């Protein structure tokens, strides 16, 4: 009476080391790393729709700067904006700028509706020169510079649009900023000059501010940008003294917002993922991620570690 | 592991048994084998890649976030901002730590549990016919060839035919 049976479990020669409650050195036969620490060296075009703004910020691009005209027309889920996007037109500043980035960023599209705006004696189109779309002065594309009469006559300009499309409107409306009285009245009739645009909800109002201003642009004013959302049923009105980079049209607004926007110079490629970071896309299963925590689509989330390895086999006791 | 099998009264794992997680190792006066138990391997291998795909696809589908890099300190709205990020970053760095923690605590408990249970399966076959020795291991009491050992791995093995010649050997 001496045979036996005896009852055991595999192992192998080396495993990895995983935590536990208890433990944070402990032996197991296999584990899974679910922190992804890799990343693509590019951005995949698909399936996300992607739109590199190239040189263009998403400001510029709306604006109509020149080398912006790629953007025209274009959809995006996620706008890729380059670190080293260049001005390339007339000094500007935006007031609530990162909020109006947002807006166009997170509305997806450059959806542009002209309409013409019977403006009075004024002349049209003014362009300038650190504004020079190829070989010759231009402006905003967007945008329209009114300057004084063959007659030094500007006259009280109100014109009004009515929104009855079953859509949102985006109007980007400007104020000259002019360093002097005599550049004031150079170009313009008073002083001061005066830009109100209104809604039936809202007024907003701007006097023109005059002064030395430092230079590179070569130039010494500025222009100051400006938004008004006009809803279904809603009307705008613009009145002016003086002063306004009047609007050209109005950019078409989903109800539905569902984009965004990533600042990144990583090039696009070939590749296919659903999820981008800053440093570029990634391609896991993994559910966590410590690359960055600027992450855009279907991602894992950002944590702070570099591994965590999830046990997917038994203790490893070999010999 | 709670059980005390893995790392326990099983001194150590077997590194031959390479088509299996647990199995049999036996030795009989015609020679020695190691095979596989299919159905304890099974259990476990099932219990784990459940952890794995219930894991294994979330859902964080985000688009249009916040500004989460800043080129100069702006203040109020950037300190919320920077605190909002970072506040939910340690949540979620929290929430995986403890996570993997749980998992790997309760796969070690898993795994050290099928060994017992396939070890209990087998003293339950054998009734009163072998001695549990300490090891993992039972001394059979009675002569057991080829067919013998294969009838207690598959299941088959009916106590009652060496019952007579095991009691027999156990006490006298
Ligand atoms: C008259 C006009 O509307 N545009 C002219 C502007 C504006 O006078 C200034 O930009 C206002 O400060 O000046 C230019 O030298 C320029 O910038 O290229 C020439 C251009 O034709
Ligand atoms: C101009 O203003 C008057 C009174 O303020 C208003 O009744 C009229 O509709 C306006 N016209 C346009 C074209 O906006
Ligand atoms: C992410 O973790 C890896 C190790 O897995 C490490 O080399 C890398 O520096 C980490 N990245 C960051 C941004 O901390």
């Amino acid at each position: 009476g001496n045979p036996v049976i005896c009852m055991g479990h595999h192992a192998v020669a080396n495993g990895t080391m995983v935590k536990t409650l208890a433990d944070d050195q402990v032996e197991v036969v296999t584990a899974q790393e679910l922190v992804e620490s890799q990343n693509l060296p590019e951005l995949c075009p698909s399936p996300l729709r992607l739109v590199d703004g190239q040189t263009c910020d998403i400001i510029n691009g709306a604006l109509g700067s020149p080398g912006c005209d790629h953007l025209n027309g274009a959809e995006w889920d996620v706008f890729i904006e380059r670190p080293n996007a260049v001005d390339t037109c007339y000094p500007f500043d935006v007031p609530e700028y990162q909020s109006l980035r947002s807006i166009l960023a997170n509305n997806g599209k450059f959806e542009f509706i002209a309409e013409e705006f019977q403006w009075n004696t004024v002349k049209q189109n003014g362009k300038s020169g650190a504004c020079k779309r190829a070989n010759v002065n231009d402006f905003f594309n967007r945008l329209n510079w009114l300057v004084k009469s063959d007659g030094n006559a500007y006259p009280l300009q109100n014109l009004t649009k009515i929104n009855n499309g079953d859509y949102a409107r985006l109007y980007i409306w400007g104020v000259h900023h002019p360093s002097t009285d005599t550049e004031q009245t150079n170009l313009y009739k008073n002083n001061p000059g005066g830009v109100t645009v209104s809604t039936k909800t809202s007024q907003t109002s701007v006097v023109p501010n005059i002064g030395s201003r430092p230079l590179v642009r070569g130039l010494s004013s500025r222009v100051s940008f400006y938004w008004t959302i006009v809803e279904p049923g809603d009307l705008i009105v613009f009145n002016t003294i003086g002063n306004l980079i009047a609007p050209r049209g109005h950019y078409k607004l989903n109800n539905q917002k569902k984009s965004t926007i990533l600042n990144t110079a990583i090039p696009i490629g070939s590749c296919v993922s659903k999820c981008h970071t800053d440093k570029g896309s990634l391609s896991t299963t993994k559910p966590f991620q410590n690359i960055s925590r600027i992450a855009v689509g279907d991602c894992p989330r950002y944590v702070k570690q570099g591994s965590l390895k999830l046990a997917t086999g038994m203790r490893n006791i070999p010999e | 592991g709670l059980f005390g099998a893995i790392a326990g009264f099983i001194e150590n794992g077997w590194q031959g048994l390479i088509d299996g997680w647990y199995g049999f190792r036996h030795q009989n006066a015609e020679g020695t084998g190691t095979a596989a138990d299919l159905k304890s391997t099974q259990a476990a291998i099932d219990q784990i890649n459940g952890k794995l795909n219930r894991l294994i696809e979330k859902t964080n589908d985000k688009y249009h976030q916040i500004e989460k890099e800043f080129e100069q300190v702006e203040g109020r709205i950037q300190d919320l901002e920077k605190y909002v990020e970072d506040t939910k970053i340690d949540l979620w760095s929290y929430n995986a730590e403890l996570l993997v923690a749980l998992e790997n605590q309760h796969t070690i408990d898993v795994t050290d549990s099928e060994m017992n249970k396939l070890f209990e399966r087998v003293r339950r076959q054998l009734r009163e016919n072998a001695e549990d020795k300490g090891n993992g291991c039972f001394e059979i009491f009675h002569k057991c060839d080829n067919n013998c050992i294969e009838s207690i791995r598959n299941g088959t093995y009916d106590h009652d035919i060496y019952r007579d010649e095991a009691i027999n050997n156990r006490f006298q």
